[PDB]
């Protein structure tokens, strides 16, 4: 029953405008992106982006997003431009191909981590772990949160998910317990495209 | 400074 939106992408400069934006048309425009957020405004180019934090909690919420072009344009007319006409379809994961962001919000009936158990392990850059634990649970999965919590009940999978970018050993991690070890980068690469991409390119050689 | 984008993939 809200319109709630974020920013993602931009300087200062460009920024300066979204909220000039917000308060004539009576948009709530919020620091951090939350649960209630609906929206999230990005740079493009007529209509792709960079991959940002916000860019993927965006597509794992099923949110709208949508380009920094629909302010621009909708401030170059005079009305409102509808955002339907303004969603992102790629970064570069996805060329201008793949359109996630509509694959998401089309698809939430059936997330892609669905009977998925997944543990966050270890040291990650600049997205902390609780945030990224979130996008994972957005998508379906559950999260576990030692590598010995994962459950004995036969239907589910477990996925150990590490950034090894981040360490100083970690092909250890498989012989602790014994599930697949991926770099970040498919959880990452799933939300992007919405798709679930199989384990085998992104699987970290273990040390026996 | 600004937001933190993320590169390549695999």
């Amino acid at each position: 029953k809200r319109m709630s939106m974020v920013v993602s992408g931009l300087t200062p400069e460009e920024f300066m405008l979204v909220y000039k934006f917000a308060r004539k048309h009576h948009i709530t425009l919020t620091n951090l992106i939350t649960e209630e957020t609906t929206h999230v405004v990005m740079k493009t180019d007529a209509f792709v982006c960079e991959r940002t934090l916000k860019y993927f909690l965006g597509i794992a919420g099923g949110k709208w997003v949508v380009s920094y072009f629909w302010v621009t344009q909708s401030i170059k007319e005079r009305k409102m431009l509808n955002e339907h006409d303004f969603e992102v379809r790629g970064d570069v994961v996805n060329g201008r191909n793949h359109q996630g962001p509509k694959r998401a919000r089309e698809s939430q009936d059936r997330k892609i981590f669905r009977g998925l158990e997944i543990c966050c392990y270890g040291p990650f850059t600049n997205m902390p772990t609780d945030q990224l634990e979130w996008m994972v649970q957005l998508c379906g999965a559950s999260v576990v949160k030692e590598l010995s919590s994962f459950t004995l009940g036969t239907g589910v999978h477990p996925i150990v998910v590490v950034q090894p970018d981040a360490w100083t050993g970690f092909h250890a991690i498989g012989q602790m317990c014994e599930a697949p070890v991926v770099t970040r980068e498919w959880v990452l690469d799933s939300v992007a495209l919405y798709q679930c991409q199989e384990l085998d390119t992104y699987l970290i050689p273990q040390i026996p | 400074p600004q937001s933190p984008t993320f590169p390549e993939a695999g």
